[PDB]
């Protein structure tokens, strides 16, 4: 929870029948990111966004 | 070579290189005027390494357990192995050791390609 | 040398010309919905980094957060960026840096290993949003603990036209420095909430946005110069071997017929 995050999550009320909702709306949505911490070369294991 | 595997004693014969044998091999027939046949070598060009290479061989212990093994030696011309002797060798020996100048260069010595050469008597003949 | 040495490496050299050029016109139609992305983030900075322009915000250890991406094949992207943080590091060698794309990570993770504490994955697929840029703007609050340094900068790859990028920099302000800035008067603000507070963790999550948006506008534009460039190349090459090809079938033919003419005389 953090003001980003926090409008995020009400973009995604406002994003989710299947009409006024585009091919880039339900890509605005999906996010293939995985956050992978670093110590000193890797740490820990690459977590999802 | 005969004369150790013959008498229970152990030959090694390197033949460098066959290559060349059968390049004469093919002036002596062409001279002779038998009639050619493929890259001008004699028909009967794969007989020549195969009837001399089966005589290298492991005998029995009624035969006093003798051996001839062989090295037959090869030269491709820009690494092609499909050429015509190079292809009839390969049918005919126990496997290959596949040498590269790319690799000789790249500091690889010997330049042994890993995934072309074989040994198909394998591990069956290698210390434990 | 042979007709098989060369029938084989014609027709996978074919391939990549065929390949190259479809992601030409790939990354083509990608540039068109991404022009519209980027227009719609750039237009947006004027307007939330003008408050900032008229409050005057200036600075007072260091967060570098790099953008490229996941993606090769783009001309040199990733090579010129990491080029501008290592000369900007040079300066600053105590620094924290987040990394956002793996071929940036790599690009730094050779030249100072150590620095590097956070990567992003998984980056360059389809356009950059908002929730990427947020809940990468987010980690970096939780995980990095964004909103405590002196100075937090962007680094990004612009687009000066279609044919060309630049490599550039920008600064985030935490919720200090916007509000002692000297013109912070200027603004009547309710100093009830944290107008700043608020103020910095949406620009983070913003101004990531309008760096991510440009850099891949750069990237989709090095991309389709690159593949431009490997088509042209690759048919080069096509045109060599079809000639050697040519020739090398017509003399397997004629040397096959030299043995059969010799074959029927004798």
């Amino acid at each position: 929870i953090s003001y980003a995050a926090y409008l995020n999550v009400a973009a995604q009320a406002i994003r989710s029948k299947t009409e006024l909702q585009t091919a880039s709306v339900l890509n605005r949505s999906q996010t293939d990111a995985f956050y992978t911490q670093y110590k000193n070369a890797s740490e820990p294991t690459p977590i999802t966004k | 070579g005969e004369w150790f595997r013959d008498n229970g004693k152990h030959a090694l014969i390197v033949y460098d290189d066959l290559s060349k044998q059968a390049v004469a091999y093919r002036q002596l027939s062409l001279l002779l005027r038998r009639p050619p046949g493929r890259e001008a070598y004699p028909g009967d060009v794969f007989y020549l390494h195969s009837r001399l290479l089966e005589r290298a061989a492991k005998l029995s212990e009624k035969e006093g357990s003798g051996s001839l093994t062989a090295l037959p030696v090869i030269e491709t011309q820009g690494g092609d192995v499909s050429a015509y002797i190079p292809t009839n060798v390969i049918s005919i020996t126990d496997g290959q050791i596949f040498l590269e100048a790319e690799l000789f260069y790249k500091g690889i010595r010997p330049a042994i390609n890993v995934g072309l050469s074989v040994s198909r008597v394998g591990s069956a003949a290698q210390v434990k | 040398a042979t007709l098989k040495e060369v029938e084989m490496r014609l027709k996978s050299i074919k391939n990549i010309e065929k390949i190259t050029k479809t992601m030409k016109i790939v990354a083509s139609t990608r540039l068109s919905k991404a022009e519209k992305a980027k227009i719609s983030a750039k237009k947006m900075d004027e307007a939330e980094q003008l408050f900032y322009k008229n409050a005057e915000t200036k600075n007072l250890k260091e967060l570098i957060v790099a953008i490229t991406s996941d993606k090769g094949l783009c001309g040199s992207i990733h090579s010129q960026l990491a080029k501008a943080v290592r000369r900007h590091l040079n300066d600053q060698p105590n620094a924290d840096i987040v990394t956002i794309g793996d071929k940036i990570k790599m690009q730094l993770l050779r030249t100072h290993p150590n620095n590097i504490k956070l990567s992003i994955n998984g980056i360059g697929k389809d356009a950059p949003t908002f929730q990427e840029s947020a809940l990468i703007a987010d980690k970096l609050l939780s995980v990095m603990k964004a909103g405590t340094y002196p100075k937090i900068s962007i680094f990004y790859n612009d687009p000066v036209s279609s044919l060309s990028f630049e490599p550039s920099e920008k600064p985030i302000f935490n919720a200090k420095t916007i509000e002692q800035s000297p013109s912070f008067g200027k603004f009547e603000i309710d100093t009830d909430a944290n107008v700043p507070r608020d103020l910095f963790e949406y620009t983070l999550a913003n101004q990531m946005l309008t760096a991510m948006a440009q850099g891949y506008a750069a990237e989709i534009s090095a991309r389709r110069n690159a593949m431009d460039n490997a088509s042209k190349n690759a048919g080069d090459m096509i045109n060599r071997y079809s000639i050697l090809y040519n020739r090398t079938r017509q003399a397997v033919i004629t040397n096959e017929l030299v043995d059969i003419i010799t074959g029927a005389s004798s």
